[PDB]
């Protein structure tokens, strides 16, 4: 019954915080490096036209 | 008139050209093509003897040494009639019904002008549109921007074709139009609303923009122009009461988009020009009523929400904009809710200028704090028993959860041609109230409950 | 040519949106504004190559071409300060809209349409105060305009001016007419009721003053928690729908200053127009006049030319700052600063310049932290030594809510108040949605001190346990959510009741409520003292032995009285404080 | 002789075109006199041919290009330096702005300085006692270091500066640092604090000012950080004085230098910030050290807010690589009530080495900090697993540890602002702390040194 409980806990915590604060970090990470890339690729056009 | 026949360049869909006199920025043009063909076209920049012009049809097959550009001294225009009523046109306000043509009684700029903060009037007046999670819980005024935010699937369709027809005024208002505007939409959507319309009689009521999606992306930016033209004509000039709905807005964001792209300029934030804010702005507040004038401009923009994402840059910068909110839910479209409402993120700024006595009965206000509030008791506490089961529950919880459930199969759901007068949907409202007990309405003051509470 | 001489005339060789090219502007300088084309649209000159101008277009430039003229004013982006600018409402560049209508005759805002900013025409009482033969210098003030009951119009000396006092008297005059000769070492110069000033340059003061002096907004989540000094500055960041507007309509409407000045940079036309109109129906029980008669609106909406956002900003903050030289305390709003960022974006980008973050230019953050500092705790220029101040209170839009934006980003650099608003706070119908664990306030410190004074209590620790209950909150709920609220102590759950009457009794504050809109200082202090109290006595009696369950099910009387509080009228406080003598009792009960 | 151009040909934002010259030179220091009268300083950015273009510090507002001429002084931005300077305070071009009487110029050196011989560097190795304990022990600082504070926006920095600034002394000596301050881009609350702290300990009358605000013109920045490193050097080199540098915010200093790399349409690096910027920052932080035969010093102690609260962002990134370590701040330490807030696990100290032992500190000031790393470190992160699985998920030691993580930050990291720590105390401490731990567990310290230290 204690162990359960242990088990329980590490299920929840696992479920609750653990992955969905994974998953919603890779995105804002994706986010970054796709306006990074972009945000590069416009200053690139603007060495391309000097 | 003027007529020059030197082209200095054509690259892409951007023509120059050269030696011209007495253009302006944004001046409309024709080019007249070696085998007669005539192209319209735009000026996006002039300078000394030189103009940039974009080709809305494109660029393709045209031979400069024999192709002439005629500028027409004005900007793109619309020809306004009383007439336009019952009528359908194109992106450009070119005729598609194959009437008779329209002799305009004038012609306006479609960038129209902007109304003076001071002459201003606080929209302040109802417009039932049948659907009873709008009328009562995000209701909406005259004169303001009350978009919906959808997605792909979803039967924004459905509703809009709904609302167009369903929507009218009370207090007997022998005029009131409906401006149904269509951007960058496909074949079987525009006839899904061109049919509907006149198997209702609500083409009678309406005039119709219908631009597609195969059509040039500056005719697809151009409808919603040509669309509140007509609009601000028909209530400022001929003081009607005129409602806009426009969908779909994403549509007009890419076009937006693709246009800027090119004319070669810098995206901003997500690929979305910087610009984007402010342009969406130049449609949305063309909405609204003003002080000694009959009439008014109603809007309701419908867009899709890419992936659902409500922080996209379309139905944020929206949201930044528009006076309020109709958000439409999957979940509540897999549960066969017509229409599939969720009135928890939905929501109306100017709502309490359309409840009240004179313009609704008087329990309108009381009622729509407490159907809400049980309401997000009732979908919270129907939650927390889905994963607690049904005995974690209390005894209120158990009518709360059961609440809400008949909240959203009776009262929201009602069906895409079903019309509720207000006065039927404040009734089932207190039909609703009345599954819990007279104790917990604690929003309703005494008063109100004798009267009307069964 | 032809026989006669004239000014010199520009010509336009470029037009592309807001930014027009003009040759033959030799005689012209930076910053200088002109009247661009046929029409005379009003833009302003930021560049020069050889005699050709970059000129940006405060109006819209559809319809012009090259070959039309172009002629300057000579001097740069002005206001006119004087007698007939209280209740008025103005556009980016300072044109009264209400003359604007009528003069048109149109309900909509044209172009080539240039007016004076006040009434040269009307009749205004000057009294002067100074005497003859006296040394004036910058800033010393020779009278009077009572413009409103409310605020004494103070007529200054204006800057660059030192001498004596020759004519003076007073009378009913014009602000075009001279109503003092004073004698400098250039000659004579004759001073007028109205004076003007480039609203790019800051109005010189001797020099600034910490803000120590919290300011009362009566929006108890603020003036307690996350406190404003006059003189301070604020950010109100937050997705839409949030309560940017509402908080700084709240402020307009009861903070304890002499002025209030509100910008619409950028935003929406009808939430102007409801000003226009609230305010003059707003009458404080005191003076028997109404706020209208307190406030300047400057009003550039977001269908307006966007280049006019930045000047709605300069203009708003320049008038802010000559109230502040008459020793009076202003407060300024911003809506939305965001909107400034963008129009700042869209002119670089015309200009081909380079980013920058985001888009936005390089020097994006400098014009922000030059605007701030404009603000602040100051000595008017003057023998007096008059005190004066000017509250920033600016709304930043983040795209998205995600304040890793630039413009809040460079705005929280310069600021010490950070009002955050949480989105799903808005959504629970939790308003202000400020989120207070996230906000902060730098004046926090200082506040509590001069609260400690002017109350004789312990404001600062009933504070400091307030917002620690809130932070054990914030850590227990993250213990529920994986192990159950049932697993928790009673005196873990009674941290977590008291936290919930903090939230729901005390920060949630409806605007639209006509006794809850509004919340005095002593007010403030009774709530708090009695929710406190609660946690106390509970926690004692925890002490003695008693269940949780018995204490909150024998608590259901005085737990709602503590909830309808905040409604309690202004005059019946006696019945706040009251509480806590029915708490004592009622506790006591329970224990045995 | 005088020279003078009256030939202005183009006046874009910060920059100027200056053509039909001749005779000029880089980074000469040049002025423009408006129509008005107006004396507004400026830099030479390039020349080619008869064409020159300038860099304008006071901004380019209502000059009018055909009436406005251009003079050229013939030399450098240089600063005029002297003995005077101290109780003095200068605006971000040298200028006067306490009133105080018209100094009379001892020499005019260039800003920019030279770059210090390897051969006549000396190691800095004289321990600095500074009262925080999370850096006299666990983060060493000594005199001619380049050690700077990373923080954040809302973050108390300033107060830790202030703190060091008059708790700053070493032992062995009664010298008693002449600090030397910057101000770049801060506001006046910023700003005030510095200064009136400086009155009330009165190290006003031992120290100078160079004053940069938020109103004050972005481009000024540029050269504000140079004055007053050039009169740190001057002040400890040729007067031999022992002169303690502090500069915020220099994240102020690297926006400046961004505005005239977009205005100059420069290649950007990272974020738009100039391709040189490595360089730049480090042409500022090596301006310090000890040098042979000389008595004085100048320590380097510079302030910058990371943006984003980001480590990885260019400005904390590069800075990170050129000084001698780095001091950290964080909003977790900060909200627990912690003074100062330092995270000593992010930290550095790069002299730490030959900067304490025996002589200067005790013996086991070598092994206490190590020790006390890797106990937080195992400590810390037990916390961590502690709050999310429970304290009885944890084993004997671990809760051990994580009774001590929680202790260390408490009472050794936080200790107040107004107070201060001998080495000795620290010292003492940091065993009473580290006390309660069985010996066998801590494999980084001398067995004999354990038995002669230990509690
Ligand atoms: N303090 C408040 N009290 C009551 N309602 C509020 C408050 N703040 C915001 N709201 C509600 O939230 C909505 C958003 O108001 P507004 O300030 O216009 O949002 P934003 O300016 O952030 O876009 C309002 O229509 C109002 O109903
Ligand atoms: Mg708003």
């Amino acid at each position: 019954a204690e162990e359960i409980e242990k088990t329980r806990r590490r299920v929840n915590a696992l479920e609750y915080m653990t992955i969905p604060q994974l998953e919603e970090t890779i995105y804002y990470i994706k986010m970054k490096l796709e306006e990074n890339e972009r945000a590069e690729v416009t200053r690139l056009i603007k060495v391309k036209n000097m | 008139i003027k007529e020059y026949r030197t082209i200095k360049e054509v690259v892409g869909p951007l023509m120059a050209v050269e030696k011209v006199s007495g253009v302006k920025y944004e001046e409309l043009i024709e080019v007249r093509m070696q085998n007669g063909e005539i192209r319209r076209g735009q000026v996006l920049e002039v300078q000394e003897d030189k103009a940039m012009v974009q080709i809305f049809e494109g660029t393709s097959g045209i031979n400069l040494k024999n192709s002439s550009v005629r500028f027409l001294g004005h900007p793109l225009q619309l020809g306004v009639s009383e007439d336009m009523i019952g009528r359908v046109f194109d992106g450009l306000g070119r005729p598609k019904d194959n009437g008779p043509e329209i002799l305009p009684e004038k012609y306006l700029d479609i960038n129209g002008e902007v109304i003076n903060p001071i002459a201003r009037d606080y929209p302040d007046e109802f417009i039932q549109t049948g659907i009873s999670a709008i009328d009562h819980l995000n209701t909406l005024v005259r004169g303001q921007k009350l978009p919906v935010f959808s997605g792909s699937g979803l039967p924004h369709k459905e509703l809009a074709a709904q609302i167009a027809r369903q929507a009218t005024v009370l207090d007997s208002s022998d005029d009131f139009a409906v401006v149904f505007a269509a951007i960058g939409i496909t074949f079987e959507e525009a006839e899904f609303f061109m049919e509907d319309f006149r198997q209702t009689g609500a083409i009678d009521r309406s005039v119709m923009f219908m631009n597609l999606a195969n059509d040039p992306a500056i005719e697809r930016i151009a409808t919603p122009r040509m669309a509140l033209t007509a609009a601000e004509y028909l209530a400022y000039e001929k003081g009607m009461h005129v409602l806009v709905i426009m969908t779909d807005m994403t549509n007009y964001a890419e076009a937006l988009r693709e246009i800027s792209a090119a004319r070669r300029e810098v995206p901003g934030r997500r690929g979305y020009p910087g610009y984007l804010y402010t342009n969406l702005a130049t449609l949305f507040e063309r909405a609204g009523r003003i002080r000694g004038l009959k009439g008014s401009v109603t809007q309701i923009p419908i867009l899709t929400m890419p992936e659902d994402d409500k922080t996209h840059p379309i139905p944020d910068l929206t949201g930044y904009i528009t006076e309020g909110q109709i958000i439409l839910t999957r979940e509540l479209y897999k549960s066969g809710i017509q229409p599939p409402i969720d009135v928890l993120p939905s929501l109306s700024r100017l709502k309490d200028k359309g409840t009240g006595a004179g313009k609704t009965r008087e329990d309108h206000a009381a009622t729509m704090n407490q159907l809400f509030a049980a309401y997000a008791q009732g979908k919270q506490a129907k939650e927390l028993a889905v994963v607690l089961g049904e005995s974690a529950l209390s005894d209120i919880d158990k009518i709360y959860a059961k609440f809400a459930e008949r909240f959203e199969n009776e009262y929201v759901n009602q069906g895409f041609y079903t019309n509720r007068t207000i006065t039927e949907t404040l009734d089932l409202g207190w039909e609703l109230l009345a599954m819990l007990p007279r104790t917990e309405l604690k929003r309703i003051k005494d008063d109100l409950l004798d009267k009307y509470l069964p | 040519s032809s026989g006669s001489s004239g000014m010199q005339i520009g010509k336009i060789i470029k037009v592309s949106g807001p930014l027009v090219m003009a040759e033959n502007m030799s005689e012209a300088s930076i910053q200088d504004m002109c009247l661009v084309g046929d029409l005379g649209v009003i833009g302003e000159i930021i560049e020069m190559r050889q005699d050709v101008a970059s000129i940006q277009v405060y109006e819209e430039t559809s319809g012009i071409g090259p070959g039309e003229p172009v002629r300057s004013t000579g001097e740069a982006l002005s206001v006119e300060l004087g007698p007939g600018i209280i209740s008025q409402m103005f556009d980016g560049i300072q044109r009264p809209l209400d003359t604007f209508m009528e003069v048109t005759q149109s309900n909509f805002l044209g172009r080539g349409v240039q007016l004076p900013a006040l009434d040269h025409e009307k009749q205004w009482w000057f009294e002067a105060t100074i005497e003859e033969g006296t040394e004036v210098s910058a800033g010393d003030i020779i009278g009077y305009v009572d413009e409103t009951k409310i605020i004494q119009h103070k007529i200054m000396v204006p800057n660059g001016i030192k001498g004596t006092v020759q004519k003076i008297e007073s009378g009913s005059f014009t602000i075009d007419d001279p109503i003092c000769v004073i004698e400098t070492e250039q000659g004579l110069k004759e001073l007028t009721m109205m004076q003007k000033w480039p609203v790019r340059r800051g109005r010189p003061i001797k020099q600034k003053l910490n803000p120590d002096v919290p300011m009362i907004t009566g929006q108890r989540v603020i003036d307690t928690f996350f406190p404003v000094t006059k003189g301070g500055a604020a950010a109100v960041p937050g997705p839409f729908g949030a309560g940017k507007t509402v908080v700084q309509h709240q402020i307009a409407k009861w903070s304890d200053v002499d002025l209030v000045v509100y910008v619409g940079c950028g935003e929406r036309g009808n939430e102007m127009t409801d000003v226009v109109n609230e305010f003059p129906e707003l009458i404080d029980p005191n003076t028997g006049e109404s706020l209208m008669e307190r406030t300047v609106l400057i009003a550039n909406t977001s269908n307006m030319p966007v280049a006019a956002r930045e000047a709605s900003i300069y203009t708003g903050i320049t008038i802010a700052e000559y109230f502040r030289d008459m020793g009076y305390d202003v407060a300024i709003m911003a809506d939305s600063t965001s909107r400034w960022a963008e129009a700042l974006r869209e002119m670089s980008g015309r200009l081909e310049e380079m980013p920058g973050d985001e888009g936005y230019p390089a020097y994006l953050g400098s014009r922000l932290a030059e605007y701030y500092e404009r603000s602040g705790r100051v000595i008017a220029l003057g023998s007096d030594q008059r005190e004066g101040s000017i509250t920033a209170i600016s709304a930043v839009s983040p795209s998205g809510g995600d304040i890793s934006e630039p413009v809040t980003q460079n705005t929280l650099r310069v600021v010490k108040v950070f009002w955050g608003l949480d989105s799903s706070l808005a959504q629970k119908r939790h308003f202000p949605s400020i989120n207070w664990i996230q906000s902060y306030s730098l004046y926090s410190t200082e506040v509590g001190r001069y609260m400690d004074q002017i109350l004789q209590q312990d404001w600062s620790d009933m504070v400091t346990e307030g917002m620690r209950i809130l932070q054990e909150e914030e850590q227990l709920n993250e213990i529920v959510r994986l192990v159950g609220i049932d697993s928790l102590s009673d005196n873990d759950r009674l941290t977590l009741e008291v936290a919930k009457s903090i939230r729901e009794d005390y920060l949630q504050q409806n605007a639209f409520d006509d006794v809850d809109t509004f919340t005095s200082r002593e007010k403030q202090f009774n709530m708090l003292k009695v929710i406190l109290t609660f946690g106390k006595e509970a926690r004692k009696a925890l002490s003695l032995g008693a269940y949780f369950n018995e204490i909150m099910e024998g608590t259901v009387a005085v737990r709602e009285r503590i909830s309808r509080s905040k409604y309690i009228p202004e005059e019946e406080l006696a019945k706040i404080s009251s509480i806590n003598e029915e708490i004592k009792e009622t506790i006591q009960l329970i224990v045995s």
